[PDB]
């Protein structure tokens, strides 16, 4: 098989920058290249095809070059919905194959998480599960620290968080943060309390609860 | 509108077999190379397979020889992949493709794919998910969401009042759960004036367990 | 690698042969420009199906009985930019069955 090695696998990049992915065959693939462009959640868009034939609809601003063993895909330029995974794809020999992917997101000003806490509803309660969550919303960079206290205890181990894909209008991330106990665990405890580092804040935002408060 | 629109995507033991369909529309079907291609969560691009305009031409990738076949009803205007000996690496998204565009200078290059469909290859039983609110509690903006706990396999679809409330609304990546279920939270925000006046509803949708549950979230 | 070679104005020969399963039991065959890709040809310049050929332009032609499978190809009027590999696919029907032949012309 041809393998496709993309270079980087990850960029970040700011808007009007130039940037350039770099896609490397094991083989002569002569001009049988494809770039596409995968939003989450979606389907690849074929930005260029042939190395250097832009698909209808695609912006100027994306080009391919290059033939044989290494090619390119520029874009200048660089817009905010130009967050996606880029993937070269070979069509010189079968199988078809792609590269690895690269993670292409828009370095943007820093912006501070806005934080909220949710207790436990009472219906997840009754089935003897207490799922206390965390949201940072809408933030920039993606790197943030959640640490759970409970009555002050630092949390470890009962907490999982997952993090949105980047904006694509406005660049920025969220992310939940849940932490799991048993209702029994829930009980003993009083405070509950999501502590957040972000570069966009000088100092820790703690949101909490009190166990019983409306 | 060139249209690909693939189901037959479930959950199915290691072993197995299921069988995917392709649905196209708004072009001469017959007349093209149609592709299977796919993708492991979070993972990358891999090829499967390939058929003639004819239909009697097969391509495959080495790892699915023997395993998997693709056919076409060119009068039903569909594709199809049969998919026997499945194992848990080939659980992914399932996309039809074809070069339509681009046909006339390089074929394979995709300009059309599908929505995808999900093929999920584990031993595991469907469950499906507890929704659960996560109400607004505490200036301007308020936080809601909706948890949904505990459901198997993948996917599930959150939309906030039957698809009117999209602004703001931020839907997670399901987690595995140590448990081996997923788990996932839909928040949105919104004016803290509206609490009063707009009701907030989540959809979700667990097809694989035929869950639907609307949930009213309030403070 | 075996040039095959015209003068610029001349009409170029290009030789591809294959054998029907049965007579009149046809196999798509398409030519291109550019090498044998995956799938089909690269630059299509002709294409059959299973009855007849289904997209040309003036320049290229079949130049023999493509019914017996003589699928040769001829290029009017060639000028130093029709320099190049051609494709020749045989879509043989069946699992990985493509029988794909790349021809250099060479045009003094
Ligand atoms: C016999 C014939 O058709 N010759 C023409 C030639 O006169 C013309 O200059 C050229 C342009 O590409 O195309 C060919």
């Amino acid at each position: 098989d041809i393998q496709l090695t993309q270079s980087p696998s990850f960029l970040s990049a700011s808007v009007g920058d130039r940037v350039t992915i770099t896609c490397r065959t094991s083989q002569d693939t002569n001009s049988y290249l494809a770039w596409y462009q995968q939003k989450p959640g979606k389907a690849p868009k074929l930005l260029i095809y042939a190395a250097s034939v832009l698909l209808s609809g695609v912006p100027s601003r994306f080009s391919g070059s290059g033939s044989g063993t290494e090619f390119t895909l520029t874009i200048s330029s660089l817009q905010p919905e130009d967050f996606a995974t880029y993937y070269c794809q070979q069509l010189a020999s079968s199988p078809i194959t792609f590269g690895q992917g690269t993670r292409l997101e828009i370095k943007r000003t820093v912006a501070a998480p806005s934080v909220f806490i949710f207790p436990p509803s009472d219906e997840q309660l009754k089935s003897g599960t207490a799922s206390v969550v965390c949201l940072l919303n809408n933030f920039y960079p993606r790197e943030a620290k959640v640490q759970w206290k409970v009555d002050n205890a630092l949390q470890s181990g009962n907490s999982q968080e997952s993090v949105t894909e980047q904006d694509s209008k406005d660049s920025t991330y969220s992310l939940s943060s849940t932490l799991t106990l048993s209702k029994a665990d829930y009980e003993k405890h009083k405070v509950y309390a999501c502590e957040v580092t972000h570069q966009g804040l000088s100092s820790p935002v703690t949101k909490s609860f009190n166990r019983g408060e409306c | 509108e060139v249209q690909l629109l693939e189901s037959g995507g479930g959950l199915v033991q290691p072993g197995g077999s299921l069988r995917l369909s392709c649905a196209a529309s708004g072009f001469t079907f017959s007349s093209y190379h149609m592709s299977w291609v796919r993708q492991a969560p979070g993972k990358g691009l891999e090829w499967v397979s390939a058929i003639s305009g004819s239909g009697r031409s097969y391509y495959y990738k080495d790892s699915f020889f023997g395993r998997f076949t693709i056919s076409r009803d060119n009068s039903k205007n569909t594709l199809y992949l049969q998919m026997n000996s499945l194992r848990a690496e080939d659980t992914a998204v399932y996309y039809c493709a074809t070069s339509w565009e681009t046909a006339r200078i390089l074929p394979g290059a995709f300009d059309i794919w599908g929505r995808g469909t999900l093929v999920t290859v584990s031993s595991a039983s469907t469950k499906g998910p507890s929704v659960f609110p996560l109400a607004p509690s505490s200036g301007g903006t308020a936080a809601l969401g909706c948890l949904v706990k505990d459901y198997f396999p993948e996917p599930v679809t959150v939309s906030w009042n039957s698809g009117a409330l999209t602004s703001g609304v931020h839907t997670f990546p399901a987690v595995l759960q140590s448990s081996g279920l997923y788990s996932l939270s839909s928040v949105v925000t919104v004016p803290s004036s509206s609490l009063g006046t707009q009701t907030y509803i989540c959809n979700v949708n667990h097809k694989p367990s035929n869950t639907k549950v609307d949930k009213r979230v309030e403070p | 690698e075996v040039e095959y070679r015209a003068e610029v104005g001349q009409n170029a020969y290009l030789p591809c042969f294959y054998t029907p399963a049965a007579p009149g039991n046809l196999v798509p065959v398409c030519w291109g420009k550019g090498a044998c890709p995956v799938f089909e040809c690269g630059n299509v310049v002709l294409r059959t199906d299973e009855r007849d050929v289904n997209y040309w332009t003036s320049r290229y032609w079949l130049n023999g009985d493509f019914r017996k499978g003589d699928v040769s190809l001829t290029i009017e009027n060639v000028t130093l930019a029709d320099s190049g590999i051609y494709c020749c696919r045989i879509q043989i029907p069946g699992i990985m069955n493509d029988e794909k032949f790349n021809l250099k012309l060479v045009i003094k």
